[PDB]
């Protein structure tokens, strides 16, 4: 109710402005359904779909690579997205063989940072696998 | 002999108050972390407040007509 | 918190992995579009 | 280039670092992505700051403007963020940082 | 043998006051986590624990008063 769902990319701008009734944001400490008077938090967001529901017979599928909420005051929640692919043109089987390349990989990093960077990306092909 | 087993159930009733006096406590305290996030208050919080108090309440007032019930 | 945090990382460099990530598994048909982004341009030349 | 080439007789001492190689591609976003980190390897804590840029009007007329930028978490929690949940300190360190890699890119573009 | 119920009774007739003991560890307990998320306590943020804490301790004296209401 209304809620301005705002919702873009730096490349081509999805559902943008219109009174959508409920999305689903993908977040460290989870996700959270966005109920019509939401209580507001700028909350940035981890690798996970969008399915962002409407009165329009269906809901669509997206996935976002890492993006942002800003739910404001009013009912007016802006979602951003530095990708947010569509799922479709994504291959499998490519995309299984990088999850079992990066955890053989894990003990040949001598340091510490770089060894948080492989946990940071068998997350995110985890994201994936789930997803498809 | 008859005073002996009144003067003891109407104490052993009196403990099913206790229980009352545990969930009236979460009433007045999830309130408290309820309002904290969200201050809307003088709308539905006070009146959802109001109506968990006067129902732990009637749990802990039932027993208590039940206890006078087993003195008379 | 998660472990990131305490092991000298951020979210930019939390974001820019999980782009590639994502858009290295796409298909051999939008290619270009991962080219679009294209994020090698901008060089660092400093003072010192 | 074309900042520091003019800043470089009188303002030589107050740089922190310079880019190169900008608009002969197109800019884009992966783009604002190396000025915004780049930023945060240079062990400056900066508490306020501001960005300069041409707002396009027209085909003839461009207006230089100005917009502000909030950078400690000092400023960034205040009585407008009373009303503002879960983000803790830890999360407002990571949500102002996505918008210097966002406000960088609305000035490229 | 009178005055044996009259001990016994109000043995178990103060253990009601035992429920105001674990409902009022809450009460004060959710004035501290839901403080920190918003500091606006000296509105009615205290205010709804000094009703939390006074409302949750009349059932505690109230289970106190029969103990001696049985005896005398």
């Amino acid at each position: 109710g209304q809620m301005s769902f705002t919702f873009a990319s730096p490349t081509q701008v999805f559902f943008n402005g219109a009174n959508v009734r409920q999305v689903d944001v993908p977040t460290q400490t989870g996700a959270f359904g966005i109920l019509a008077s939401h209580v507001p938090t700028l909350q940035v967001l981890r690798p996970g779909l969008v399915v962002v529901h409407a009165e329009d017979g269906t809901t669509s599928k997206y996935f976002v690579s890492s993006g942002s909420v800003t739910v404001n005051a009013d009912s007016s929640v802006q979602l951003l997205a530095e990708e947010a692919v569509t799922l479709d043109m994504l291959d499998p089987g490519v995309a299984k063989a990088n999850l079992e390349k990066a955890q053989s990989e894990l003990l040949g990093a001598a340091d510490e940072a770089s060894r948080a960077e492989i946990q940071i990306r068998i997350e995110a092909n985890e994201a994936l696998v789930k997803a498809l | 002999i008859d005073t002996a087993a009144k003067f003891i159930g109407a104490g052993a009733a009196t403990v099913g108050v206790a229980g009352s006096g545990a969930g009236i406590g979460t009433v007045f305290g999830s309130m408290i972390i309820g309002y904290a996030r969200n201050p809307s208050l003088k709308q539905q919080l006070f009146s959802y407040a109001i109506l968990g108090f006067a129902l732990s309440e009637a749990m802990g007032l039932f027993c208590l007509m039940v206890a006078f019930l087993i003195l008379f | 918190v998660a472990y990131w945090r305490q092991a000298g990382l951020s979210y930019i460099r939390y974001s820019q992995i999980c782009a590639k990530a994502v858009r290295d598994a796409l298909k051999a048909e939008f290619k270009a579009n991962a080219e679009k982004t294209s994020g090698s341009n901008v060089k660092i030349v400093k003072v010192k | 280039d074309k900042i520091r080439g003019i800043l470089h007789r009188t303002h030589s001492d107050q740089f922190l670092v310079t880019f190169k190689e900008v608009g002969r591609k197109p800019p884009t976003f992966g783009d604002a992505s190396v000025i915004a980190l780049e930023l945060l390897n240079s062990g400056y804590e900066f508490d306020e700051g501001s960005i300069i840029f041409n707002r396009f009007r027209s085909v003839i007329s461009y207006k230089t403007e100005e917009k502000p930028i909030f950078s400690l978490d000092t400023v960034a929690s205040a009585e407008s963020m009373s009303i503002y949940d879960d983000i803790d300190a830890d999360v407002l360190r990571n949500y102002q940082e996505y918008s210097l890699a966002n406000i960088i890119y609305y000035s490229l573009k």
